């Protein structure tokens, strides 16, 4: 079973649940999707190299530049929030109220 | 973890300047030289003020080129195969996006504003 | 005396990516994922990879670089918070301390753990590879495909890349 | 918005789309649900309000939330049993968190609560082209991986859906987030068939593409938010207000129009099986989401509301717009009763 | 969870009571926990001493519907013997809808629980006991 | 014309915000028709610096 | 039904369908698709403010046109969805035989019935 | 006559109903062309 797939599960997780709770900081959800990035990278990794299967070692570097580029447009969209109000805070979005 | 060893030889160096640095050489009076210094006048608060920034596509413009830098860098192993034309075609092919990508946001003043 | 090293490593990761994860300011958290990022590194290198964790670093690091930018330029508090300074974050991070902390309890004095699947317990120095004649070094010839056999796959991910720079510029330009 | 640039952003909606349609490899699918969240993040924001950036960012982050896990769910997949291939699946947990981020993706009643807010801010267009592209593509994924779901997930989700999208769509006095809690209904309904006989569901995926088209484009005809303009689009422009009624008796479902064709052929080859409680708690609820449809028709053309002037200056002018193709997709969508045994064009 | 109430369907209908009724008190109590874990996500209910509260409250309400419908099913079943009908049910849906209507201290919402939840009850023993299969064949 | 027509208070029933209202209905307000919300002043970053004497 | 010629991934119809006759002229569906057209073509002229059934008669007949066409081909794929479908039904009938077993057609003289006489 | 500035169109190019009727007359000639194949290949078939 390999027991470091444990601890990276595990770190899955917590950087999930960490992605879903969160107080004021957007900044802190897009850091945390950089996370859960880094956790995926780093368990299909161990994947490949355990099974030897080396012709498909495309998951990592695709993976992660197509989850970076996504963290990219994130970044930009933080730019825009701050930039039409003063902070990124998860108050004053509640405009747009439902 | 040989380089382990390198970088635990350096960590117990770097701790013992520490430690050289504060216990050695003399006494700690203290309850001025903590104010905030900017140049001779005190403040208004401190730092962690909102400091809103020049650049913007500046940053994730160095993050997407790194991203293709990530795909450009196994070049060596790419010139070692039976098949040169795809070789050579899918290397300039990304080379070509990436200064297409550039050349884009040079044209579009991207650059040009609060650099 | 170690032969859990793996694990130890990954010990380490999950320490500091539960107090990364934890929500801090996200400078300290920064803090947090370079150093969860170098000791990954330091996984996938003792693990067997050759370069790709050194990669992975180099990349993912420079995305944090990018991301300290904007934490310092965009919005703090007039005090911002550390770890061990509120009640909520505290214990948040205390609990996850306490979740990584029994479950080492529960392995290394147990025999299996069955949370999610049987996880057995004994480094990873099993299973693992038994010294084959290789001599063509198997990351090195599997970051030389995407080349010579990938042919669709860096179009449209270069693409997705171009298509991405012109988005980023237009959601700017879009006042 | 250079419009080169925007036939450019719509090719890669376009080619997401296609991408998600033409892999048998599973990361080459997560490519194709990631351009499409890069590309229609843009189609919003096409005005400058920061209506437009709130929704845009609650949309990205809950889209790319589901992304990601469905990724976990590959990954997890090839721990196990170790192919690229999109059939059947060899892990119960990962089937579990695919079809919990699928139903975070194209809307389900515990993850819903992004969709009235993204498609209240945005523009008609935008609203449009996503409710059509991001509600068509994880149907096709869908429809590959089915036969290694559990019931439970996807029938409960189902179910939870229309009646979730039923019980919200009764308050609102908008427009988009009627149309949202409605197409909430129908991915309810276009799932609950899904493990029985997917011909069905993808059937009424063609129906209720064709309607909700047509919705839209008679809303880009006139620019309506609220019902009071749709009164004041009954005195100036009369066809507009029969064909709204038509239209929207064919969303409430009655059999003469051809809104019927999905629902009771999905009841024939239900109940064909020995679940009967179960599709009349659906249809129940089914008659359940059609009061907002008769207070809406009631609102434009079955009563008169008084009429602000102006119309008397606007009278000279006529409907002056563009349509995207009204009329064939008009009567394609209303007189298409008898038939259905076009059902067997699928495969 | 699944195996639970499998374990409240696994007391013959017949009388083994004391445990019919605490499978239905388990039953209820967990269904208002998660009722109560959704009334407290959505709400911020500002602070955690009256989210402690609501759940108490959300909590034991369920649990003494379920623990009111165990006992008069348990007494129906013992005094009737009957376990075709599901009449005892009936009267067991309707004690539990008057009972919700005197925790909530209202009365013409007692009396729509006390039909609502009747007719509902009778129908779920009704076709248990003819034989509906629970969501799915699955096969044609 | 002799027939009823409906009148001023029904579109006062169907408009405003939301259609039923409750205890808690009142913070929610009808949309801008613009569907802009323009006005608010953001100077507090006039962030100083004593380029000082020495 | 999943194929079963999930061979040819989009052939609209093989050498196979070339042994069923073709929709035939003046069948009622396709003139159910023509006057359909027609009604797109009436509704068409309804919408931009030019006279119903006036000074849109090339538009009228494109309709018309384009949507006999449409169904014409759509009739063809569905008759012989239709067929294939009866033909695999018929070989798996013929393949298995004692799985569908003659049911002995007992006739009314034995054949008891419960009455239970309504008044 | 009435108009002012312009009609904008009611005079109509001929482009566009040429064009409409050629591509209409020449799927009607495809469309009978086709039904004479099949009904060929049915006959030499069966
Ligand atoms: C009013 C409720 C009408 C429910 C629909 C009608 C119906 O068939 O009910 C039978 C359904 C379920 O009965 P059923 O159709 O499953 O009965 C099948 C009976 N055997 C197994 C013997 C073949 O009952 C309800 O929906 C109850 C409400
Ligand atoms: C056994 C037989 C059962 C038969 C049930 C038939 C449906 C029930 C009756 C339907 C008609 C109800 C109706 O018209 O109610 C009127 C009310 C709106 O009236 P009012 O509140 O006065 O609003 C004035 C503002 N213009 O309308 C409403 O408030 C409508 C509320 C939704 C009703 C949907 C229909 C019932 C669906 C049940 C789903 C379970």
């Amino acid at each position: 079973m390999s027991l470091v797939y444990m601890n990276i599960m595990m770190a899955f997780t917590v950087s999930l649940t960490g992605l879903l709770m969160y107080r004021s900081h957007l900044m802190s959800s897009l850091l945390c999707l950089e996370g859960m990035m880094l956790s995926l990278f780093i368990l299909a990794t161990l994947m490949i190299l355990n099974s030897h299967f080396t012709l498909a070692s495309m998951m990592p570097i695709i993976l992660l530049v197509f989850a970076a580029c996504e963290a990219a447009l994130g970044l930009s969209l933080l730019v825009m929030v701050s930039n039409t109000y003063g902070t990124d805070y998860v108050q004053n979005l509640n405009l747009l109220q439902c | 973890m040989n380089l382990m060893i390198t970088l635990l030889t350096n960590f117990t160096l770097a701790t013992l300047l520490v430690t050289i640095a504060f216990w050695l050489p003399q006494l700690n009076v203290y309850s001025e030289k903590t104010s905030p210094y900017e140049c001779g006048f005190d403040p208004m608060g401190s730092a962690r003020l909102p400091f809103s920034m020049k650049f913007f596509l500046v940053a994730i413009t160095f993050l997407l080129f790194d991203l293709e830098i990530a795909l450009l860098l196994p070049l060596p192993w790419a010139s070692q195969t039976t098949n040169l034309n795809t070789m050579l075609t899918m290397a300039l092919l990304l080379i070509f996006l990436l200064a297409v990508s550039l050349a884009y946001e040079w044209t579009q003043k991207g650059l040009e504003w609060t650099e | 005396m170690m032969t859990y090293i793996v694990f130890i490593l990954s010990i380490i990761f999950v320490m500091g990516f539960v107090g990364f994860s934890s929500k801090p300011s996200p400078i300290y958290g920064g803090l947090g994922l370079i150093v969860s990022g170098g000791v990954g590194c330091g996984i996938v290198l003792n693990f067997g990879g050759s370069f790709l964790g050194l990669m992975v670093f180099l990349i993912y690091l420079g995305g944090m670089m990018v991301v300290f930018g904007y934490t310092t330029a965009m919005a703090t508090e007039q005090y911002p918070e550390v770890w061990v300074s509120n009640k909520v974050v505290l214990g948040t991070f205390i609990t996850g301390l306490l979740m990584e902390f029994l479950m080492v309890y529960y392995v290394l004095k147990d025999k299996e753990v069955e949370i999610v699947f049987k996880f057995n317990g004994m480094g990873d120095w099993v299973i693992y590879d038994t010294g084959d004649s290789g001599f063509f070094s198997e990351e090195a010839m599997g970051i030389a495909a995407l080349y010579s056999y990938g042919t669709w796959l860096v179009i449209v991910t270069g693409w997705s890349l171009l298509i991405g720079v012109v988005v980023i510029m237009e959601i700017t330009r879009g006042n | 918005m250079n419009p080169i640039i925007l036939i450019i952003i719509l090719m890669t909606v376009m080619l997401g789309t296609i991408i998600v349609m033409i892999s048998t490899h599973w990361l080459l699918i997560w490519i194709g649900f990631e351009m499409n969240m890069l590309a229609i993040i843009p189609i919003m924001m096409k005005k400058h309000n920061p209506r437009a950036t709130e929704a845009s960012t609650k949309y990205f982050l809950t889209q790319s939330t589901a992304s990601m896990l469905l990724m976990m769910a590959i990954i997890i997949n090839l721990m196990f049993s170790g192919q690229w291939t999109v059939m059947k699946l060899f892990n119960p947990m990962a089937s579990m968190l695919m079809t919990m981020a699928l139903a975070m993706k194209l809307g389900m009643a515990p993850f819903h609560f992004w969709v009235p807010e993204v498609t209240q801010g945005i523009p008609l267009s935008s609203g449009l082209i996503l409710l059509t592209w991001q509600k068509l593509a994880p149907m096709s994924v869908l429809y590959q991986i089915l036969p290694s779901i559990n019931l439970d997930l996807i029938l409960t989700l189902s179910i939870l859906s229309i009646t979730i999208g039923g019980w919200g769509g009764l308050n609102q006095t908008q427009l988009r987030k009627i149309m949202a809690y409605s197409s909430i209904a129908h991915m309810g309904w276009m799932t609950a068939v899904l493990l029985y006989n997917p011909t069905m569901t993808l059937l009424n995926l063609i129906i209720y593409i064709i309607m909700t088209s047509t919705m839209f484009t008679l809303f880009m005809a006139n620019s309506t938010t609220t019902t009071l303009s749709l009164s004041h689009t009954w005195n100036k422009a009369p066809i507009m207000t029969i064909l709204v009624l038509i239209t929207l008796l064919s969303m409430g479902g009655l059999p003469p129009l051809s809104g019927f064709m999905p629902k009771w052929m999905i009841i024939q080859e239900m109940t064909k099986n020995d679940s009967i409680i179960l599709p009349t708690l659906m249809a129940i609820t089914a008659l359940l989401n059609l009061y907002f449809y008769m207070r809406l028709t009631y609102s434009t053309a079955l009563t008169m509301f008084p009429s602000t002037n102006n119309m008397k200056m606007k009278w000279q002018f006529p409907t002056t717009k563009r349509m995207t193709l009204l009329p064939t997709m008009t009567v394609l969508s209303t007189m298409l009763l008898p038939l259905t045994p076009i059902l067997s064009i699928l495969e | 969870a699944k195996t639970l109430l499998h374990q409240y369907w696994d007391i013959p209908e017949g009388t083994e009571c004391h445990r019919k009724t605490y499978a239905a008190t388990s039953i209820g109590g967990a269904s208002g926990l998660v009722v109560s874990a959704y009334s407290v996500a959505l709400k911020t209910p500002t602070s955690f001493l009256e989210g402690v509260a609501r759940t108490g409250r959300y909590t034991f309400t369920a649990a003494a519907i379920g623990a009111i419908f165990g006992l008069t099913s348990c007494i129906s079943a013992q005094v009737r013997e009957k376990p075709d009908d599901p009449l005892n049910y009936l009267i067991g849906g309707c004690a539990g809808g008057l009972t919700l209507g005197a925790r909530t201290r209202s009365y013409g919402i007692g009396a729509a629980a006390c039909a609502y939840m009747g007719l509902t009850a009778a129908l779920v023993k009704m076709g248990q006991l003819e034989g509906w299969k629970v969501f799915a064949e699955p096969k044609v | 014309a002799r027939q009823w027509q409906p009148d001023v208070e029904w579109a006062e029933q169907y408009g405003g915000a939301v259609m039923y209202p409750t205890k808690e209905t009142a913070h929610w307000k009808p949309p801008p028709w613009n569907d802009v919300d323009p006005p608010k002043d953001t100077l507090v970053s006039n962030l100083t610096l004593n380029f000082g004497p020495q | 039904m999943t194929g079963r010629q999930a061979r040819a991934p989009l052939q609209f119809l093989p050498d196979e369908a070339r042994s069923l006759p073709p929709p035939k002229l003046t069948d009622p569906r396709l003139a159910y698709i023509g006057f359909l057209g027609y009604c797109s073509g009436l509704i068409d002229n309804a919408i931009r403010r030019r006279p119903v059934l006036s000074a849109g008669l090339h538009r009228q007949f494109l309709y018309i046109t384009s949507f006999v066409f449409v169904g014409y081909y759509l009739l063809k794929r569905q008759d012989y969805m239709y067929a294939v479908r009866d033909h695999d039904m018929f070989s798996y009938i013929k393949s298995h035989p004692e799985d569908f077993p003659e049911k002995d057609k007992k006739t009314y003289r034995e054949v008891f019935e419960e009455f239970h006489p309504v008044r | 006559k009435f108009y002012i500035q312009e009609p904008p169109h009611g005079s109509p190019n001929w482009l566009k109903v040429g064009l409409t009727l050629g591509t209409s007359a020449f799927l009607w000639i495809y469309l009978i062309k086709q039904h004479n194949e099949d009904v060929l290949e049915y006959k030499r078939r069966n």
